[PDB]
C-alpha cells in the first residue's frame, strides 16, 4: 500500500503513517491469501508421497490411456488432452504502484508430475497406492473390482472386455473432441481468471479517480501546492485510495473463501474419486462410479469421471 | 507413538495455535489503532476534550470518529470472514465426528490415511482432535494371476478373491490379506465357458 | 532519474520509444490513465517513461533457535540491479548456496525452489518424493503378508474466542 497510496512520495508516506497499521493489516491479509493459495494447491495435488511411473510397454488392457497419460515427445510431460486444456486456457503499470504478482510455488511441470504420478498409480495399482504401499494389479482385474463395487458381477466384464475397452476408447475420444470444440467448457476457470483481472483493473483504474482532490496525480499535487494546502488535498486522496484498497482486499478475502470451499471440494473429489472408488451418487459424475482421472489445468484441476450408465430397456414381470 | 509424537512435536497443534494467534493479532491490532491520531491533533479523547472548546472539538472529534469507526468496521469484517472459515471447519469437524466416530466410513482419506476401522474424539482448546485408526498394508510379495479357471470347459470365476500363483497350486485369497484356500465349487461360481475370457489358466477345480 | 518534462514530474528511467505518435500528441497514458510516454519539449523525440527497478525483500531464514545466518530474496528484480548469487524465477536469491541435490521443501522460494538449513543455508529444486517404478504386467498381483495398524492424529479448529466490542 505504501506504493499504491503514496507512490514515490516521502511526504505522502509520512502523512499516511498518521493512520497507523491499516496499511499493514491489509498487506498481512493479502500475504495470508497467497499462503492460503499455496496451501490449497498441495492439499489438492500433493496427496501421493511417491512419483509412480508406468512401464515402457503400455499394455494396459487394450484401453488407450495415451490421451490422459504424459507424452514424452512433447517437452512438458502432459497428456494430449492436458496440452489441449492449457492451450485453450499492465503488470508493469500495476507494479509501478506497488501491486505485484508472486509466482506459484508449484510450476506446471511439477503439477504435471503430480497428475502423472496419481494417474499412473490409479492405472497400475487401483486404490491400493492411496492406503499404503502400492500393490500391482492387472488393469482388467482392477476393472473387475470396480464392477464388483458397483454391483455388477465380474463375468459381465470378462465376457464383454472388448466392447468395454472399445466403448471406453470412444468415450475418451469424445472427451477430446468436446473439449477441443466447445470453448465455454472451461468457463469455471475462465470466470475466475476474469474476476481477478476485473478486480485488478478496477483497483488500478481507481487511481485515476480524483476522490474530491483537484487532481488525481500525486506528483502534480505536490508540484502545485505547499504543505498548508497539500496536506488537505493529499488527505482527501489518502481517504479515497485507502477506501478503494480496503474494498479490494475485502473482495479478495471473500473470493478466496469461495475458492477455499472449491479447493476443499476438489481435494475431497481427488481423494474419494481418484484415490478410491466412491459409492456416493452424483458426487463424482453422473452414473455409477468406476474410476476417475485427474488432469492438470491452469490454476485448477479437471477430473475425467468414468461412469456406468444403463442403456437399452426391456420389460419383465416380477414376484416377491 | 501418538502420545510421544504429541508430547515431542510442539508444532503438531499448529492448526489451533494459528487461530489463537490470528485472534490475538486481530485484537492487538484493533486496540493499537486507538493510539493512532487519524488526522487529529491527539489520539487521547480526554486530551482533545480538555484542550479544545466544543465548536472546534467537533471537527477534531469527527476526525477521530471517522478513523476509529473505519477501524472497527474493518475488525468486524475480518471477524466475519474468519468466522465463516471457522464455520466451514466446524462443518468438516462435525461431519468427521458423525462419519468417523459414530460409524465406520468407506470414504478413502476422509478420516485419516488408510482403511478406516474407527476413530476417537479428544477434547482440545477451542477445537477437537481425532485419533483415526487405520489399516495399512506392509510387506510386499509377488504372485502371478489369471482372470478365470477352465475346468470342464466352463469358466469359473471367484466370488470374493484373487488367484495366487504358488507354482503348482492356484489358490483363492481375500483381496487385502494373503490367506490361500483350496479351489472348490464353494468359493467360485460358473458363468459361460473358457472360450471368450482373455487369460484363463485352465487349472483344476475340486468338488468337495 | 527524477524528471520534469514541461511540468510532467515523476521518477523513472528514460528509454527510446517505438510508439508512433501523431504530430500533435505530446505525451501518452497507459490503460491505468497515468503518464507512460512523453514527447521531449526541445527536440521532437519520443521517449518511453518507466519507473526505476523495484521489488519486495524477503528474508529466508532458519529460526533464531538454530542460527542467525540469513538469505535475502529480492522478488522479481534482476541480479544485476540488486546492489552466493543465485538466479531463479522469483528473482535473485543471494546468501543461499545453490545445490543440485533435491530435498523436501522447508522454506519455499517459489517456482519450484525451496530452501533449508543443512551447517549452512542451501537453495535447491524441490524433490517431489522418492521414485517408485511399479512392476506392472498383465498377470502379476502383490498381496500383504504381515499387516500393520496405524493411528493418525487429525487436528481441527472448532471455535474462536467470543469477543464483544461495545
Ligand atoms: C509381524 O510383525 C510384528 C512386528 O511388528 C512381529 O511381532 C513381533 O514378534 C516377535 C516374536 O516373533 C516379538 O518378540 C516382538 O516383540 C513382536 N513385535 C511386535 C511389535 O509385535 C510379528 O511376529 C510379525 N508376524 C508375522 C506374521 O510375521
Ligand atoms: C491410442 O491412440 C493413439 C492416438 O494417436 C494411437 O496412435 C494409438 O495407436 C492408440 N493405441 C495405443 C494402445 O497406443
Ligand atoms: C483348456 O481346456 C480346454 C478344454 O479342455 C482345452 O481345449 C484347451 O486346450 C486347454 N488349454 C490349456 C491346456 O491351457
Ligand atoms: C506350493 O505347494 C506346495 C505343496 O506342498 C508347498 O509345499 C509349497 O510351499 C507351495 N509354494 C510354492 C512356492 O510352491
Ligand atoms: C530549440 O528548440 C527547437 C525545436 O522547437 C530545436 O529545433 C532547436 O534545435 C532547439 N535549439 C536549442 C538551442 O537547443
Ligand atoms: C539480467 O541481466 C543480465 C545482464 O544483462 C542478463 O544476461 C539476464 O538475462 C537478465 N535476467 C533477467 C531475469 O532479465
Ligand atoms: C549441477 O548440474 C549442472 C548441469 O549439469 C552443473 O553445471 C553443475 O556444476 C552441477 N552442480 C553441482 C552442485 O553438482
Amino acid at each position: 500500500c505504501t506504493m499504491y497510496i503514496c507512490g514515490d512520495s516521502t511526504e505522502c508516506s509520512n502523512l499516511l503513517l498518521q493512520y497507523g497499521s491499516f496499511c499493514t493489516q491489509l498487506n498481512r491479509a493479502l500475504t495470508g491469501i497467497a499462503v492460503e493459495q499455496d496451501k490449497n494447491t498441495q492439499e489438492v495435488f500433493a496427496q501421493v508421497k511417491q512419483i509412480y511411473k508406468t512401464p515402457p510397454i503400455k499394455d494396459f488392457g487394450g484401453f488407450n490411456f495415451s490421451q490422459i497419460l504424459p507424452d514424452p515427445s512433447k517437452p512438458s510431460k502432459r497428456s494430449p488432452i492436458e496440452d489441449l486444456l492449457f492451450n485453450k486456457v499492465l503488470i508493469c503499470a500495476q507494479k509501478f504502484n506497488g501491486l505485484t504478482v508472486l509466482p506459484p510455488l508449484l510450476t506446471d511441470e511439477m503439477i504435471a508430475q503430480y497428475t502423472s504420478a496419481l494417474l499412473a498409480g490409479t492405472i497400475t495399482s487401483g486404490w491400493t497406492f492411496g492406503a499404503g504401499p502400492a500393490l500391482q494389479i492387472p488393469f482388467p482385474m482392477q476393472m473387475a473390482y470396480r464392477f464388483n463395487g458397483i454391483g455388477v458381477t465380474q463375468n459381465v466384464l470378462y465376457e464383454n472386455q472388448k466392447l468395454i475397452a472399445n466403448q471406453f476408447n470412444s468415450a475418451i475420444g469424445k472427451i477430446q473432441d468436446s473439449l477441443s470444440s466447445t470453448p465455454s467448457a472451461l468457463g469455471k476457470l475462465q470466470d475466475v481468471v476474469n474476476q481477478n483481472a476485473q478486480a485488478l483493473n478496477t483497483l488500478v483504474k481507481q487511481l485515476s479517480s480524483n476522490f474530491g482532490a483537484i487532481s488525481s496525480v500525486l506528483n502534480d499535487i505536490l508540484s502545485r501546492l505547499d504543505p498548508p494546502e497539500a496536506e488537505v488535498q493529499i488527505d482527501r486522496l489518502i481517504t479515497g485510495r485507502l477506501q478503494s484498497l480496503q474494498t479490494y482486499v475485502t473482495q479478495q478475502l471473500i473470493r478466496a473463501a469461495e475458492i477455499r470451499a472449491s479447493a476443499n471440494l476438489a481435494a475431497t473429489k481427488m481423494s474419494e474419486c481418484v484415490l478410491g472408488q466412491s459409492k456416493r451418487v452424483d458426487f463424482c459424475g453422473k452414473g455409477y462410479h468406476l474410476m476417475s482421472f485427474p488432469q492438470s489445468a491452469p490454476h485448477g484441476v479437471v477430473f475425467l469421471h468414468v461412469t456406468y450408465v444403463p442403456a437399452q430397456e426391456k420389460n419383465f414381470t416380477t414376484a416377491p | 507413538k501418538i502420545q510421544d509424537s504429541l508430547s515431542s512435536t510442539p508444532s503438531a497443534l499448529g492448526k489451533l495455535q494459528d487461530v489463537v494467534n490470528q485472534n490475538a493479532q486481530a485484537l492487538n491490532t484493533l486496540v493499537k489503532q486507538l493510539s493512532s491520531n487519524f488526522g487529529a491533533i491527539s489520539s487521547v479523547l480526554n486530551d482533545i476534550l480538555s484542550r479544545l472548546d466544543p465548536p472546534e472539538a467537533e471537527v477534531q472529534i469527527d476526525r477521530l470518529i471517522t478513523g476509529r469507526l473505519q477501524s472497527l468496521q474493518t475488525y468486524v469484517t475480518q471477524q466475519l470472514i474468519r468466522a465463516a472459515e471457522i464455520r466451514a471447519s466446524a462443518n468438516l469437524a462435525a461431519t468427521k465426528m458423525s462419519e468417523c466416530v459414530l460409524g465406520q466410513s468407506k470414504r478413502v482419506d476422509f478420516c485419516g490415511k488408510g482403511y478406516h476401522l474407527m476413530s476417537f474424539p479428544q477434547s482440545a482448546p477451542h477445537g477437537v482432535v481425532f485419533l483415526h485408526v487405520t489399516y495399512v498394508p506392509a510387506q510386499e510379495k509377488n504372485f502371478t494371476t489369471a482372470p478365470a479357471i477352465c475346468h470342464d470347459g466352463k469358466a469359473h470365476f471367484p466370488r470374493e478373491g484373487v488367484f495366487v500363483s504358488n507354482g503348482t497350486h492356484w489358490f483363492v485369497t481375500q483381496r487385502n490379506f494373503y490367506e490361500p484356500q483350496i479351489i472348490t465349487t464353494d468359493n467360485t461360481f460358473v458363468s459361460g465357458n473358457c472360450d471368450v475370457v482373455i487369460g484363463i489358466v485352465n487349472n483344476t477345480v475340486y468338488d468337495p | 532519474v527524477n524528471f520534469n518534462f514541461n511540468g510532467l514530474t515523476g521518477t523513472g528511467v528514460l528509454t527510446e520509444s517505438n510508439k508512433k505518435f501523431l504530430p500533435f500528441q505530446q505525451f501518452g497514458r497507459d490503460i491505468a490513465d497515468t503518464t507512460d510516454a512523453v514527447r521531449d519539449p526541445q527536440t521532437l523525440e519520443i521517449l518511453d517513461i518507466t519507473p526505476c527497478s523495484f521489488g519486495g525483500v524477503s528474508v529466508i531464514t532458519p529460526g533464531t533457535n538454530t542460527s542467525n545466518q540469513v538469505a535475502v530474496l529480492y522478488q522479481d528484480v534482476n541480479c544485476t540491479e540488486v546492489p552466493n548469487v543465485f538466479q531463479t524465477r522469483a528473482g535473485c536469491l543471494i546468501g543461499a548456496e545453490h545445490v543440485n541435490n533435491s530435498y523436501e521443501c522447508d522454506i519455499p522460494i517459489g517456482a519450484g525452489i525451496c530452501a533449508s538449513y543443512q551447517q549452512s543455508i542451501i537453495a535447491y529444486t524441490m524433490s517431489l518424493g522418492a521414485e517408485n517404478s511399479v512392476a506392472y504386467s498383465n498377470n502379476s498381483i502383490a498381496i500383504p503378508t504381515n499387516f500393520t495398524i496405524s493411528v493418525t492424529t487429525e487436528i481441527l479448529p472448532v471455535s474462536m474466542t467470543k469477543t464483544s466490542v461495545d
